[PDB]
RNA sequence: AAAUCCAGGUACGGGUGAAGACACCCGUUAGGCGCAACGGGACGGAAAGACCCCGUGAAGCUUUACUGUAGCUUAAUAUUG
RNA sequence: UUGUGGUAGACGAGCGUUGUAUUGGAGUUGAAGUCAAAGCGUGAGCAUUGGUGGAUCCAAUACAAGUGAGAAUGCCGGCAUGAGUAACGCUUGGGAGUGAGAAUCUCCCAAACCGAUUGACUAAGGUUUCCUGGACCAGGGUCGUCCUUCCAGGGUUAGUCUGGACCUAAGCUGAGGCUGAAAAGCGUAGGCGAUGGACAACAGGUUAAUAUUCCUGUACUUACAGUUAGACUGAUGGAGUG
RNA sequence: GGGUAGGUGGUAAGAACCUCAGAUCCGGAGAUUUCCGAAUGGAGCAAUCCGGUAGUUGGAAACAGCUAUCAUUAAUUGAUGAAUAAAUAGUCAAUUAAAGCAAUACGUGGUGAAGUGAAACAUCUCAGUAGCCACAGGAAAAGAAAACGAAUGUGAUUCCGUGUGUAGUGGCGAGCGAAAGCGGAACAGGCCAAACUUAUCAUUAGAUAGGGGUUGUAGGGCUUGCAAUGUGGACUUGAAAACGAUAGAAGAAGCUGUUGGAAAGCAGCGCGCAAAAGGGUGAUAGCCCCGUAUUUGAAAUUGUUUUCAUACCUAGCGAGAUCCCUGAGUAGCUCGGAAAACGUUAUUUUGAGUGAAUCUGCCCAGACCAUUGGGUAAGCCUAAAUACUAAUUAGUGACCGAUAGCGAAACAGUACCGUGAGGGAAAGGUGAAAAGAACCCAGAGAUGGGAGUGAAAUAGAUUCUGAAACCAUAUGCCUACAACG
């Protein structure tokens, strides 16, 4: 299976941001990266282009989207604890379902 | 070629040593000549052999 | 663009010198830098002289040079009575 | 105390480069590289500081070498000199327009050369160089708004034209077969091979680019089937013509 | 089968979809596989043209779709059949194999130079090398003594060290150079012909198919007995098991502060280890991530080994007879060559000629003869050690780091040169992240100057660092009567 899914929510340990929690919205295997929303801001200078019935408007100013994070800086968020902390996962299989399951190491919490 | 068709004994290469042990390579051809071999009173081919076959065949009662 | 180019700020007369000097010795002359000309010199440029000699170098050709050989011709022997 | 010029050459002692092995040390508070400076050595050489640079490097003792560049009409790359010099490889003037910019682009009027040709149709070859619009990185021996250059789109219509589905010349290939150490060479029957022989379409119009091909008009030729009438049909071979 | 939550190959954003009834992806096994090319229906200027035959579907037929087949040679079989009665040659049909390529590498065989050295050159060397051709194989070749050789000797072949640069061989010059013995790697010996016998061929067999036999301190056959039912193979089919190969699963351990754009650096306090190999993560991480040590797992294909059964082969010691068999144009010999270290010679081989004997036999022990001794030619097959790497997996380097390393780090045998064979380059690095510079000014525009992002824009796509030659600008000094390495 995979550290890190679509979906759980996601902080950062290392770098400008630190503490940064947010959802993944998008992950590529192929390049280790992932996009989390809210974290690494960047403004890229939209220019104008008219070319296509799209392009005859394309307002474009200083949208500010995500931009892609290496996958070794995330660290899965823990819920179920009362006092949230950031750990690592098992991946233990549970025979009531006989389906692979991460598991933090700190606790016993699931996923 | 110059080969016998009953065996397949053919040229010898070497070379011809003369006075002074001048070099010059040589070939010795094998005695072909024609012969008729009767089979069975029957197809007399007309084959190309050697001597030494045509002793050896003469003295098989002309046998091959 | 081009061949050329050791670095140059690159006079003339007599002598000297590896034996014919822009550069050495002794004298004379000459403000700095161009442009248009013509070829005296720079033993000017292009071609590791084709002439000559050397190399126990190459290649082509010639012959009663040597050693061989294709081909031609003669004999023995086998096919062959 | 005696000495210390020196080529060929002999001998001895050292420097420097890269890497490896053992120790220690420096480095985003800035290593190597790289530039500059008014330093230290007997020599190869070695430091200090500052700028640039952004991640490796230094000292000692040993070991192993693709280990030291000024010359080889040395190889490769760059840049000079000659020199803004020679050259720019047969063809004029003007008016109007476009354009930011015009001797060079577009149109018009002349002018000058070709006119058994610089005119027109095609074979061979070339292979999109053809038409339209746009552009002026590069190429055009100048310029360029322009080009046979570049970009995007488009363009080649056949029963009768040129060649196959027809035929052979020189020649090539060539089952068997002959010859030859091997590879192979020769060669019969067959099969290829036009620059030749046989075979039915002409006139006009149309697009920016095709036209005996598309369109209009009028024709022709060869196959197959049905049908009508007449006739006995007559080749893989013989003969004539070709 | 494994394995998941993403995927629709790269220059590549966007549009539109697919995917939790399990996608994409990895592994095993299959399906489809246009045309040229051994090319093989015929041709041909390669990727084109022109077909025949037998089916089947449309048409009224020509015709047009959709299928299968159609080359040559060799072997076997059958049919037909000339000169010429029979019979062959030939013709036709059916079945089975062969064609070709590459691994710039190893093997065998045929053919086979020259540059060069000898300080010239012809014998010789180079060298049986290069090249040309034929045939393979996973290796090939060789191979079980008519042997070495001088002894109370060894007992197939192959490869390594020594013997030794020895004995020798050489215009005795340049040079060339073993065979014994010894020490090692591996080790394996089998099977036909003839005798004798069985059955069948107009049985003129001198031929076919069986039993018997495979030799040297001679063996086998002929006749007559004892002992044998085993051990072992280079061996066929099966069954079972084990060890692997082709995807994978699990896999421990860290926070705080400081410089910094960013920590993993530095410092403090800790922790794990059968994991301190490596890669990435904004600098230099055992504890951030992927992994590594270790424990594991295969539906399907495939490799090695073992066990059981099962085919095939595989068996000793006597006696008598005194009879038979033991590889012929063969061994020798002569004339020309060659192989062996030998430049031809005892041994091996052959182009031409000639030509023996049959265990009281034949060959050999460097001419040759006699004595002594050794061995059984003229028939075949043979694993292992040995030679090499185009390729697959893992890994290493006191090997290279864009003039180096393969010619080729990039789309290199490309661009390009030549009619052709053939010859044959150069060229890598923005930044952690494109966040690749919106916007303003000048300009026709590229572009430049600001702005903005960024730690850095003198990192700006001309994109790591940026040396010298070379070209320009400037502070300071000198230079227009001056003969200048
Ligand atoms: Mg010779
Ligand atoms: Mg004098
Ligand atoms: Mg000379
Ligand atoms: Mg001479
Ligand atoms: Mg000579
Ligand atoms: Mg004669
Ligand atoms: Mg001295
Ligand atoms: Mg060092
Ligand atoms: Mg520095
Ligand atoms: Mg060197
Ligand atoms: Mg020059
Ligand atoms: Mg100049
Ligand atoms: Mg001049
Ligand atoms: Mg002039
Ligand atoms: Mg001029
Ligand atoms: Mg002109
Ligand atoms: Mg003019
Ligand atoms: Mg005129
Ligand atoms: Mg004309
Ligand atoms: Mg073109
Ligand atoms: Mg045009
Ligand atoms: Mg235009
Ligand atoms: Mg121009
Ligand atoms: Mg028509
Ligand atoms: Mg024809
Ligand atoms: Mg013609
Ligand atoms: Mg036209
Ligand atoms: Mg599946
Ligand atoms: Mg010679
Ligand atoms: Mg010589
Ligand atoms: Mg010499
Ligand atoms: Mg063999
Ligand atoms: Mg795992
Ligand atoms: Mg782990
Ligand atoms: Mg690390
Ligand atoms: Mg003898
Ligand atoms: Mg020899
Ligand atoms: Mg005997
Ligand atoms: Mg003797
Ligand atoms: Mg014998
Ligand atoms: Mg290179
Ligand atoms: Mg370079
Ligand atoms: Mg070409
Ligand atoms: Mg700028
Ligand atoms: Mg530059
Ligand atoms: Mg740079
Ligand atoms: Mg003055
Ligand atoms: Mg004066
Ligand atoms: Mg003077
Ligand atoms: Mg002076």
């Amino acid at each position: 299976m995979q550290r890190i899914k679509k979906g759980d929510k996601v902080v950062v340990i290392t770098g400008k941001n630190k503490g940064g929690s947010g959802i993944v919205l998008k992950i590529m295997p192929a390049r280790q990266q992932a996009i989390v929303e809210g974290l690494n801001k960047v403004t890229r200078h939209k220019k104008k282009d008219q070319t296509t019935k799209r392009a005859a408007k394309q307002s474009t100013g200083k949208v500010q989207q995500e931009a892609p994070i290496f996958l070794s800086k995330l660290a899965l968020f823990d819920q179920k604890a009362k006092q949230q902390t950031i750990g690592k996962i098992k991946y233990v299989m549970d025979p009531k379902t006989n389906k692979k399951t991460r598991v933090f190491k700190k606790s016993n919490n699931t996923l | 070629a110059k080969k016998d068709q009953l065996t397949l004994r053919g040229p010898l290469y070497g070379n011809n040593r003369s006075h002074s042990k001048t070099i010059t390579r040589r070939k010795w051809n094998v005695n072909l000549q024609p012969c008729k071999v009767k089979t069975a009173d029957g197809k007399t081919t007309r084959i190309l052999v050697s001597t030494r076959t045509l002793r050896t065949l003469k003295k098989h009662n002309r046998l091959s």
